[PDB]
RNA sequence: UUGUGGUAGACGAGCGUUGUAUUGGAGUUGAAGUCAAAGCGUGAGCAUUGGUGGAUCCAAUACAAGUGAGAAUGCCGGCA
RNA sequence: UUCUCGCAGUCAGACAGUGGGGGAUAAGCUUCAUUGUCAAGAGGGGAAGAGCCCAGAUCAUUAAAUAAGGUCCCCAAAAUA
RNA sequence: GCGAAACAGUACCGUGAGGGAAAGGUGAAAAGAACCCAGAGAUGGGAGUGAAAUAGAUUCUGAAACCAUAUGCCUACAACGUGUCAGAGCACAUUAAUGUGUGAUGGCGUGCGUUUUGAAGUAUGAGCCGGCGAGUUAUGAUAGCAAGCGUUAGUUAACCA
């Protein structure tokens, strides 16, 4: 701002007898040196608050409407038996997915340590918790698959 | 034509080489040489040395003619200063300035190169236009 | 954060001064004489749509009084007769611009006597 | 021949295939239109609207005249304030006037 | 004194095109080359009255 | 929604700016006028005043 | 729309005139030369084309003056010096220079252009009789 | 129908600057900066092509302003 | 035009006219009430004519006739008795 | 962006406290202009390298402002914010568009913002453009508007995840 700048700041000529510009200061908040009043501060709020009841609603209403998302189809315990570590399985899982488009989300609350091993060698492949995620990367992937065992487990928090 | 000779940061007042060389703008070799030598200033005699090097370029090195050469251009336009402090009375002082020019010579052959721009915008503007007639059939 | 504004206000000082041309001297190269043509030229053409109508009516008038009085007659009693009898439908500029063609003006001569 | 016709708000004397610029009043182009706010009917008069000597016209074409950008200010002000208006013309001509 | 304004091109141009040169006399050698001004010596020595001068 | 189709929900209400707009208003008049105490930096004045 | 009106340009007729009529007073003189050099008496007038009349007058010194105005009548013609006006008296230049009053009438009769001091040029009135156009054969006509 | 004299002054709705959050498309068979022109719109704007030019951009939806520049004898580069 | 909201701009106006006061009953002087104007809103004309006549002006037309006023010419338009 | 990429608190300005800027983009690559031309050389020009020297070293784009020029117009009796609306004359035929530009001459026509009852003003300040420049951030309340909520609705604090 105008008193946070370093340098020595004065009246460089006389007050009058000068047809000039007339500043108590060498900087002005017209110079191309410092000096603007107006400007950011490392505390600006952005604050926006979201209720309980709202955040149920929103998640309870997003999980319905992905219900009825391209990717829908349950998953359990099996393809994470059947994978393994290996990139290589997971990039012919992509080759027989056919949703190479589709930046589907390998939701999963069991953490099958292979998910994390693999998916990121393609421009499709991410693997993100259950528990942990937002509506707008929920709605945001554009298709992603959800757990079987979580049906009540997601009704409870609605 | 030929016979270029572009000089920048010629250290001179281009309050008169802009002048003389618009006067000296349209005359032969042999008959402005001798009325630049026969002057009392300080650059003719330069402009007519520099006059006759480039004639000689245009002759041995593109292999032109020379045979209806005239001046076709000379101007002394803007050139870059040296300004600073000089003292003056009553304790004040202004700035002196030390100015140049950017001299720049051109020569024709033929009473022509007035019209030969002109063909060639000519024939700019008709590939302009054919441009823009070919993306009107795109319509 | 810091917006650029460099190239954007050149493009729409550029839009703004493009209406400024064709004047003595240089009263468009620059912002200030450029806006003071341009509203110059603006109003100019604002009174010509207001009142060229009446000026170009009055021209006609003039002429084709002068021509009445060529013919013996004044713009006063040549309109009476037009209103109070010799109903007939022509604009002042057809109605001086009749005499061009041969007798077609005559021909008004003789009908518009009341 | 030669008659004084009345379309839009303007009068003109038309002759064969006689082309001219007239105030649009929503029409199509191409049509041939018979006008009955004609007068000057080949030296003859009418108090009427003398009709009977028929002009059929056909229009050349539509188009809107060159933009009327107003700039509505005060002097001493700033007080730009534009706006273009555009007001539509139609270019036209008569195509043998059968009487 | 001043005034309150700038001079434009155009003042300048009528006090500057008014300052252009003008021509000068001429005197054709008729011993010798080098043309010169009238009333001079030839810059090739050999004038009228004898080589009064040199070339250089 | 999305970040192609975030069609508004019309919760935006107008914002003013008295520093901006010569055609748009807000200009040297900002909203307050040029003379006495309104014409000077007096603003955020005590109520009990 | 418009109806275009276009003048009648490039076109150099205008026939040649003259008229005797001095004894009679300044005005109506005055304003008939205006009309007649004017062009005010054309079906088809052009302003910005030969429209003024070719007008040459013969013996205008006849002219008398009337009611009170025997010693009354004065014009002001100042130079720009120190009580450097001149006022010529009215009945004197009936005798002396008369046409330059009519110059002086008509010229005040019209519209400040510089068609306006074209037309005065377009004027050749002089108070003797032996002048140059009447070898055109110059149509004798009264107040037009 | 009232209609549109209208300053400050009150009321409403849009365009635009880049950047972001992105689905999409465009780049040595050229992306941009650059300037000319006998278009398009209702307005903030879209430009169409060409060329100097040489590797990054453009359309659309949401958000951020140091977001729209003629006056501060505004800073200031260049230049009369 | 009655009622609630709040953003305003405003107590430094002038003028045309009437009744006034101070004033020579001058004031391009001041202060009241009082009808309007500009101010907050323009044209023509009055020689240019801020409070003057028509006065109320989305735009476009080279369309009709009017209002005040003007009609010997220019600056338009008129003569008859 | 730290005054401080660019040899910065440097050069520099004051005794002394103190003040104090600017300065990056060659070519993928020097393969940096060998040989020759005029000259005293700088220099410019060929020649050659090279994708090209609007690639040649003040080598990343290279504009506005400015400096000048002639091509088509017309203009040296000339009283004009110098232009409008008409329109001669002249050159071209298009972003096909009431064709495009220039313009013999005519009706008409005191620049800008300011507080100003009122300035074209003999008040005010400005030549020009380039960049840049003024209603702001947090906190608290009120009001409007948009959304939820329900029949103690909601929100959390601290702290933890």
């Amino acid at each position: 701002t105008k008193g946070e700048v370093r340098g020595g700041g004065k009246k460089p000529y006389k007050q009058k007898h000068t047809g000039k510009a007339r500043q108590g200061s060498t900087r002005n908040p017209h110079f191309v040196g410092g000096g603007i009043v107006f400007g950011p501060k490392p505390n600006r709020n952005y604050s926006l608050k979201l209720n309980k009841k709202a955040h149920t609603a929103a998640l309870h209403t997003v999980w319905s409407e992905k219900l009825a998302s391209d990717n829908t189809h349950l998953v359990d315990q099996n393809l994470f038996n059947k994978t393994e570590g290996k990139t290589k399985v997971m990039m012919q899982f992509l080759k027989s997915a056919k949703l190479l488009d589709k930046n589907v989300l390998f939701v999963v609350n069991t953490l099958n340590t292979n998910l994390e091993q693999s998916t990121s060698n393609i421009k499709n492949v991410q693997v993100k918790h259950l528990d942990k995620v937002s509506v707008r990367d929920l709605m945001l992937a554009n298709a992603l698959l959800v757990e079987k065992e979580v049906l009540k487990a997601l009704e409870g928090k609605f | 034509m030929i016979a270029f000779a572009k000089q920048f940061r010629v250290r001179i007042s281009p309050q008169k080489a802009r002048l003389v060389c618009q006067l000296i703008v349209g005359k032969k070799t042999a008959d402005a040489q001798n009325i630049l030598s026969n002057t009392p200033k300080k650059a003719a005699t330069l402009i007519a040395k520099l006059l006759n090097s480039a004639i000689a370029n245009a002759t041995n090195n593109h292999g032109m003619n020379g045979d209806a050469l005239y001046v076709f251009e000379c101007v002394a336009n803007q050139g870059p200063s040296m300004k600073r402090t000089i003292p003056r009375a009553k304790g004040s002082s202004n700035m002196i300035t030390k100015r140049s020019s950017n001299l720049v010579v051109k020569l024709s052959d033929n009473p022509n190169e007035r019209q030969e721009l002109i063909k060639q915008q000519k024939a700019l503007v008709k590939k302009r236009v054919e441009g823009q007639q070919k993306a009107k059939m795109a319509r | 954060m810091r917006i650029k504004g460099g190239k954007q206000t050149r493009v729409r000082r550029k839009k703004w001064l493009k209406q400024a041309s064709g004047s003595f001297g240089t009263r468009h190269a620059s912002y200030k004489v450029a806006k003071q043509t341009v509203i110059q030229a603006a109003k100019y053409a604002y009174r010509d749509r207001r009142n060229k109508k009446r000026d170009f009516r009055s021209l006609w008038i003039l002429r084709l009084n002068a021509a009445l009085r060529e013919q013996g007659m004044t713009y006063s009693v040549f309109i009476n007769l037009l209103k109070k009898h010799n109903i007939e439908i022509n604009r002042k500029v057809l109605s001086e611009l009749a005499i061009k063609e041969p007798s077609k003006f005559n021909l008004i001569v003789q009908k518009v006597k009341s | 021949m030669h008659a004084i016709v009345v379309c839009g708000s303007k009068q003109y004397l038309v002759h064969e295939n006689d082309t001219f610029f007239v105030e649009k009043l929503e029409a199509p182009v191409g049509k041939e239109i018979q006008l009955d706010k004609v007068l000057m009917l080949d030296e003859k008069i009418g108090a009427p609207y003398l009709e009977k000597a028929r002009v059929v016209c056909v229009v050349e074409k539509h188009g809107l005249q060159r933009k009327v950008n107003v700039i509505k200010h005060i002097s001493q002000k700033h007080h730009l304030k534009k706006y273009g208006h555009r007001q539509p013309y139609t270019k036209l001509k008569v195509v043998r006037f059968v009487h | 004194a001043v005034q309150q304004r700038r001079s434009s091109k155009h003042r300048r141009d009528k006090r500057r095109s008014h300052d252009a040169l003008t021509a000068q006399a001429l005197s054709v050698c008729q011993k010798c080359g080098k043309k010169k001004l009238f009333h001079r010596v030839c810059s090739c020595g050999m004038y009228g009255d004898l080589r009064v001068k040199k070339a250089y | 929604l999305n970040q192609l189709k975030s069609v508004p929900k019309a919760r935006n209400h107008k914002t003013k700016t008295l520093g901006r707009g010569h055609g748009s208003g807000l200009g040297k008049t900002s909203g307050r006028g040029q003379k006495g105490q309104k014409a000077r930096k007096s603003g955020l004045t005590r109520p009990g005043f | 729309k418009t109806s275009m009106l276009t003048k009648e340009q490039a076109n150099k007729r205008r026939q040649w005139y003259i008229v005797d009529a001095a004894g009679l007073v300044l005005g109506k003189l005055a304003v008939k030369a205006a009309d007649l050099i004017r062009g005010k008496n054309k079906v088809d007038f052009t302003p910005n084309q030969d429209c003024g009349d070719y007008l040459i007058i013969i013996n205008s010194d006849q002219v008398v003056l009337t009611g009170n105005k025997k010693e009354n009548e004065f014009w002001y013609h100042h130079s720009q010096y120190i009580g450097g006006i001149k006022k010529v008296s009215g009945r004197d230049m009936l005798k002396k220079q008369s046409d330059k009053l009519v110059y002086n009438a008509v010229k005040g009769m019209l519209p400040d252009n510089r068609l306006s001091r074209r037309w005065i040029t377009k004027v050749h009135v002089f108070k003797g009789d032996k002048h140059n156009m009447e070898a055109q054969k110059p149509t004798t006509l009264n107040w037009s």
